[PDB]
RNA sequence: GUCAAGUAAUGAAGCGCACAUGGUGGAUGCCUUGGCAGUCAGAGGCGAUGAAAGACGUGACAGCCUGCGAUAAGCUUCGGGGAGGCGGCAAUAUCCUGUGAUCCGGAGAUUUCUGAAUGGGGAAACCCACUUACCAUAAGGUAGGUAUCUUG
RNA sequence: UGAAAUAGAACCUGAAACCGUGUGCGUACAAGCAGUAGGAGCCUCAAUUUAUUGGGGUGACUGCGUACCUUUUGUAUAAU
RNA sequence: CCACUGUCGUUGAAAAGCCAGGGGAUGACUUGUGGAUAGGGGUGAAAGGCUAAUCAAACUCGGUGAUAGCUGGUUCUCCC
RNA sequence: GGCUCAAACUAGGAGCCGAAGCUGCGGAUUUGAAACUUGUUUUCAAGUGGUAGGGGAGCGUUGUGUAAGCCUGUGAAGGUGUGUCGUAAGGCAUGCUGGAGGUAUCACAAGAGCGAAUGCUGACGUGAGUAACGAUAAUGCGAGUGAAAAGCUCGCACGCCGGAAGAUCAAGGGUUCCAGUCCAACGUUAAUCGGGGCUGGGUGAGUCGACCCCUAAGGCGAGGCCGAAAGGCGUAGUCG
């Protein structure tokens, strides 16, 4: 049956992506916290 | 200044596991099994040092019984008839010559029975 | 003395492969070869290779006489364990073991 | 539908007290002289004295 | 020697216990390249001269890590040093080196693209420009400039 | 080769659970926490002027004997 | 597109299916792509339904080692 | 079991069995009492079942000092046997293994002792060589190659789909595509085969699509409005 993930790149990029992120406050914080924990992928 | 426990614990269950040598299937070989087996064998042990002096005393005493009743008295009369006789030879010294020296029993028996 | 041959890791279960031992255990390596040749085990191919390694080792490392040998010892000892998941039904999972063994062959007179 | 004590080595043992490989019974051909399987033609294709190839 | 009556021993499909000898496994002990808590000092920022963080490249040599940026494991210079050396996994080849290499310290040069990202836009590492000067004659190349806000 | 290779690369040491092989003894008429107290026989080392003791392995046969923890008034408990 | 009945399956082929039947099938229809509404909030032809296999208050992190008159566990030895 | 002038009952008598009770013998220990008097000695008397719990005495382990000591390649720690000593925790010696450390004694400090917590991690059992091998569209044989062929290739025959189980895409994936080579692992079996490993190759546009021009929903939004801050809204626009 139709599952929870389906992707789409647009809507992904859209969503999670990393212009989307630095729109807003608190995505740069989300930012922020991802480099802080040194993750090598900071987003989507 | 860590403690590891190791070396002791290894020497511990070794000890257990060392007692419970020969013993049936887990009982020998893994700790959790062999420490009540160990502890109920020492149980066992302490509770049998009292009862194999009841055993004996019973094995003595059939063998006297058989040995007055080859010579014509009862265990309870020849008994009787050595405390008679001021006669102070005890059960695991008379089932002793009951066994290996008939004629010397003889005696003992006619000592008791000249006391009745 | 005594040769041997070792066959560490075969793709088998020990279990499985001590079946076909127990048959070749002790007889001359005559018979022994004709029972693993027409045996329908797949542990009687390996027990066949180590074997043959082993008879090799007596008449070309020790220059022994393979008409009086014998299988003077066999045994088979579990080797390494490959760990594999198996899906199951409700998005439960299993492990599953691939067994394999280790052949321990010495002939002698 | 589950045991209730895992079972001793020895009694998983006695339940295969009845485990056996089976051994082929063998011949040797009058012609080639070669062991065969009884009953079965030799691995080059000889039987009771008679070519298969 | 027959018969009768009575009564031993021997058995192992397999299994148990002990010992011997292995397999598996990776405890223990020893060890350390890594951590943890402080002391005494220093310093307390980096960034429009483009940061932090990245993407993509870059080698004689396929990948990754490290360094570096189309001048791409590096270029110039100033000092140190004196025999080896071309970063690691990790060697191999061509080679360099007393005409002083590799290496270390100070300074400089180069420094793609993204990112405050700042010419506009955007699903970051992409798309699309305007303009000044010069060169080319074709469909471009080189060097710049072009965000917003505040204060003058 | 190496001092060493059951130091051979899954590599120092290499425990236990677990699984083999070998040797000795026991075990196919007998009912249960698998031990314990006795105890025959066998096997094996030593003595000993030579089958007797001592040590080790096994244990026919007899008596007794319903795990452990927790929690309970109280548990072999078919309670955890 | 849906999901009325039954068998099967229930450590499934499947964390909701298969098979045989069943309903709607030009409509208040189904469906693609993009977008909007966010947690005491949303959305709901209303079942407390749904809001990423999570819903009478999502998820993640933090307050936080919440609190727990409750349950479990609590490790060497001997003497009084 | 079996029992009938009992092996039942009543009333008496004499023997004996019978407990970890009492006595005997040996040993330990608590308290008190007496004396060479901080165990220095001997005694004596009364004691010594024990949960919750109170009191007393110790064992071992890691680490610090003692210790620039002492031990140790003539073999440390650890492992694994054996012998021996102590009431116990445990100590001591020693064979084998091991191959570089250990630590007397007395103090001192604890990450100081595990069988349980449906405890945590890893390893390995039992179930058991048991269930299952994922659509009942289906296979047979001959050749080839190969260590090996039911499964690969080729051939003949058979069967299945055919509003698909054929073909073209979008989305999503990202090399899976093609050739050669390999068969450990992966593939629910084998595999010479593969969407597996390894090495090479392969994607060619003015017209197909994107980019680009344009706008929808909906975003962002010089100035502007609003709001403790953060921010929210919104015009022109700019994206989509
Ligand atoms: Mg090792
Ligand atoms: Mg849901």
């Amino acid at each position: 049956m139709k599952r929870t993930f389906q992707p789409s790149v647009i809507k992904r990029k859209r969503t999670h992506g990393f212009r989307a992120r630095m729109a807003t406050k608190k995505g740069r914080q989300v930012l922020a916290r991802r480099r802080a924990k040194g993750r090598h992928r900071l987003t989507v | 200044a860590r403690v590891k426990r190791g070396v002791q614990a290894n020497r511990r269950h070794k000890k257990i596991l060392k007692r419970a040598k020969g013993y049936y299937g887990a009982r020998s070989r893994v700790y959790r099994v062999a420490v009540q087996a160990v502890t109920k064998a020492g149980q066992y042990a302490y509770r049998d040092r009292r009862n194999k002096k009841r055993t004996f005393r019973r094995l003595w005493i059939a063998r006297i019984n058989a040995g007055a009743r080859l010579n014509g008295l009862s265990y309870s009369r020849f008994i009787n008839g050595m405390k008679k006789a001021n006669i102070t030879i005890d059960r695991r010294v008379l089932a002793d010559i009951a066994m290996h020296d008939a004629a010397t029993f003889g005696a003992l028996v006619e000592k008791a029975k000249a006391e009745l | 003395m005594e040769v041997t041959a070792k066959l560490r890791g075969a793709a088998i279960s020990a279990q499985k492969v001590r079946l076909v031992a127990d048959e070749v255990r002790g007889k001359s390596i005559e018979r022994a070869l004709d029972i693993l040749t027409y045996s329908n085990k797949k542990g009687a191919v390996f027990v066949k290779k180590c074997l043959n390694s082993a008879i090799a080792n007596a008449e070309h490392n020790h220059g022994l006489d393979i008409d009086g040998l014998k299988v003077a010892t066999i045994y088979v000892d579990e080797g390494i364990t490959l760990k594999r998941i198996l899906p199951r039904a409700k998005g439960r999972a299993d492990r599953i073991s691939k067994r394999t063994c280790h052949i321990t062959i010495k002939v002698g007179e | 539908a589950v045991q209730k004590s895992r079972k001793s080595r020895s009694r998983r043992d006695m339940r295969r007290s009845h485990h056996h490989m089976t051994v082929a019974e063998l011949s040797v051909d009058a012609t080639t002289g070669e062991k065969h399987r009884r009953h079965h033609m030799t691995k080059d294709g000889f039987y009771r004295g008679r070519q298969l190839f």
